[PDB]
């Protein structure tokens, strides 16, 4: 697959797309760091809420890797129904409120913020490129017009010189 | 006659009303007949047969429609715009009559594909509104702008799928009796299907828990690989496609605004030259 | 009692509609949100429907006043047309309960639930007529800018209806004698298509269709899913983003 | 939930009516909410670029 990636390393058109989308690396890294911080905050919160009491709910808010994976699933839409049915039997009524608050924070913030950020970044990156292309076409048009005007002036001067000398 | 008759029957509003009435009657009748073909109502059995034969009569109306089409430019119409696709669909809708007259359809009839083809042709030739055609023009120019993004999407799908074929190999190729997602990661086509499922992101939690039945080798490479693939691919591709879509809308509206601005400038110049002419007189 | 009655009705309608209607509708929605409330109905269930019938009588008095009022100008208002429909169904169910006897099924039937949802949309009307004051300008502007682009969203939802009907037709056609117990009729077929559009256990459908003998139906279903899902979300997201974006560009 | 309220009468009952009611309500509310969320986000990001 790395060899196939070296194959697709060609196609200067794809290269231009890569250049046009390459200025958002810092932005997506910043959003990824924010999302990682949110995972860390709710990871320690879910551990302190369900795994320290050690009365069940193991490998969902217990061990660190399984807890992180369950938090990622809860930040997405998948698995939330079965996770809720698993957690509501652990004698924790406010766990449902905490989980729906976590959903309405994490899922909405991550998805909508990412789509908005990328939408503005690509719109403003395409806008300047299209403006520059139209500007270069404009300079080409004015250069052609100036060349035509110079040729017409030279022809008029040559005609006047021939009329004067004849 | 011929082309003049075709122009007259296209211009007449009674013929257009009749053909659109027959079209939506046929679409409404079509899915009724598949509901019941038994002796639940012996009184409505002959009239249901008569309704199916009325559908055959709509097919005959399609043959006289292609006769009116022969009254047009004839050989020039064999290579044209979407009208030739409509002609091909009407031919494919005439085909089931032949394959039930001589084909003995106790086999793979494929009558349903031709039926849905004529249904979509009827649903498209329904005198589509202005508010349909403007967004359809936007969609087709959007798919014209879909030049390199789609090959980027399919090639990233290709590389990630062929990478993930031999990563959870010990999932399907294990001797665990109790498992139900083993079919997902077995074949290359199965790998394509399951990474497409991961791309749509449905029950990724349940998929991960079902792959967790593999002996956990400290999750150092495989689980992080599939999680990063699903997250990055889904968010990046959905995001770049929506960003290009809003960019298409932006440049469509920019072109419309600059056309209106040029029209207003031309109107200002026209009124200024009208004042110039009035003073010159 | 002609035009003189009409203008007297206009002035006294302004006065008594500001005074009487507000307080009685406030009491109506108070008793109705106490009525729904599926814990306190057993702490009651006898002081509830008597007040419900009393306030339905108040609402039919509102209907009688609106009928004796100016008329056609009232009928021009879609909300008042909804009021007329409300009161038609209210007098219908009231006389149906009043006549008693009858010959059909009762004791919390489907007709009773129809009357219950009629009471619910009556409660919705009470809520919508209490908000004559202080609807708040921020969400007023938000709702106006949201409702500005109505043709575009109607076009896109019409395209969904056409595409979903086509996909349901072709799936029902290809699914004959193919354990169709989940989609044996029109409603179940369209509901399975709705789940297909809303990403609910389509992986489960793939894995329990692999247990069947048909395999080529899975790529077709997959490609239909992805094209309809991509195309619709992208169309609506862009349409509403620009719909608020010219409002952003303005003041 | 669909299987939970399934088999009211096995043919139509309320299983058609209430289901299509809350299904169209769900799809309209979900689309409107997601659209409004991304609209507010892109609005405040346009404010940021301004």
């Amino acid at each position: 697959s790395l060899r196939i990636l070296k194959l697709i390393s060609y196609s200067r058109g794809i290269r231009t797309l890569i250049i046009a989308v390459g200025e958002t690396v810092y932005t997506v890294a910043s959003v990824l760091t924010l999302l990682f911080l949110l995972m860390f905050v709710f990871a320690i919160l879910g551990f302190c809420l369900f795994g320290v009491t050690d009365r069940g709910d193991l490998e969902n808010w217990g061990n660190l890797a399984s807890a992180f994976f369950t938090l990622f699933s809860l930040a997405t839409v998948d698995g939330w129904t079965d996770l809720q049915e698993e957690l509501d039997k652990r004698k924790f009524t406010v766990s449902r409120a905490f989980t729906i608050l976590f959903i309405l924070l994490a899922s909405f913030i991550f998805l909508n913020m990412f789509v908005g950020v990328m939408i503005m970044h690509t719109e403003d990156s395409m806008k300047k490129f299209e403006r520059d292309l139209t500007l270069e076409r404009n300079l080409a048009i004015m250069e052609e017009k100036q060349i035509i005007l110079k040729r017409q002036q030279e022809e008029v001067n040559r005609l006047m010189n021939t009329q004067k000398s004849g | 006659p011929l082309s003049l008759w075709a122009g007259w029957v296209l211009d007449s509003s009674v013929f257009s009303k009749f053909i659109i009435s027959l079209i939506f009657l046929n679409t409404f009748v079509l899915m009724v007949e598949i509901e019941l073909m038994e002796s639940t109502n012996t009184a409505l059995w002959p009239v249901k047969l008569a309704l199916e034969v009325a559908d055959w009569f709509i097919l005959l109306s399609f043959i006289v429609e292609i006769l009116l089409m022969w009254l047009a430019s004839f050989s020039l119409f064999w290579k044209d715009a979407w009208n030739v696709f409509d002609f091909f669909v009407t031919l494919l809708s005439l085909l089931p009559e032949l394959v039930v007259l001589l084909g003995v359809p106790a086999h793979s009839v494929w009558l349903q594909l031709l039926r849905v083809c004529r249904v979509l042709r009827s649903l498209k030739l329904f005198a589509r509104f202005r508010q349909i055609k403007v967004i359809l023009l936007a969609l087709v120019r959007a798919l014209k702008s879909m030049t390199f993004l789609l090959m980027l999407l399919l090639i990233f799908f290709y590389i990630f799928a062929v990478t993930g074929v031999y990563f959870f190999r010990e999932y399907s190729r294990s001797t665990i009796e109790g498992l139900e997602y083993n079919m997902f990661f077995s074949d290359l086509l199965n790998s394509l299907v399951t990474v497409f499922i991961l791309f749509t992101l449905d029950h990724w939690y349940a998929v991960l828990q079902d792959i967790w039945k593999v002996p956990e080798s400290s999750r150092v490479f495989s689980s992080i690989y599939v999680i990063l693939w699903l997250l990055l691919g889904s968010i990046i591709f959905r995001n770049i496609i929506v960003a290009m879509m809003v960019t298409n809308f932006q440049n469509i509206r920019s072109e419309l605004s600059e056309e209106m601005s040029h029209l207003e400038v031309q109107y200002k110049a026209d009124m200024f030259k009208q004042q110039i002419i009035q003073r010159r007189q | 009692l002609l035009g003189l009655q009409q203008m007297i009705l206009s002035l006294t309608q302004s006065l008594g509609f500001e005074t009487f209607i507000f307080i009685v509708v406030c009491l109506n929605t108070v008793i109705l949100v106490a009525q729904t409330f599926t814990e306190l109905e057993i702490r009651g269930e006898w002081y509830f429907m008597v007040l419900d019938s009393i306030f339905l009588s108040i609402y039919v008095l509102e209907a009688v006043l609106k009928l004796i009022a100016l008329g056609l100008e009232y009928f021009y208002d879609p909300w008042n047309n909804l009021d007329f429909f409300i009161m038609v169904m209210a007098v219908l169910d009231f006389v149906l309960l009043q006549i008693n006897s009858l010959s059909y099924s009762f004791y919390n039937h489907s007709l009773f639930r129809i009357l219950k949802v009629f009471k619910s949309m009556r409660a919705l009307r009470a809520i919508r007529v209490l908000r004559r004051l202080s609807i708040l300008t921020s969400l007023h502007e938000v709702a106006g800018t949201l409702s500005g682009s109505l043709p575009s969203i109607t076009a896109i939802l019409t395209l969904m209806f056409t595409c979903l009907f086509l996909f349901s037709v072709v799936l029902r056609a290809l699914f004959q004698d193919s354990d169709p117990k989940r989609f044996q009729n029109i409603f179940t077929t369209l509901f399975t298509l709705f789940t297909m559009l809303t990403l609910d256990d389509w992986s489960l459908i793939y894995i329990d269709n692999r247990a069947q003998g048909a395999w080529y139906i899975i790529p077709i279903l997959m490609i239909y899913i992805v094209i309809q899902y991509f195309i619709f979300l992208n169309l609506v997201i862009a349409v509403l983003v620009d719909n608020f974006q010219m409002a952003l560009l303005k003041g | 939930i669909y299987t939970d309220f399934q088999m009211d009468e096995r043919e139509y009952a309320m299983e058609v009516g209430g289901a299509i009611y809350f299904a169209v309500f769900i799809t309209l509310g979900a689309f409107i909410g997601l659209n409004l969320f991304v609209v507010v986000v892109t609005t405040n990001l346009e404010q940021m670029m301004k």
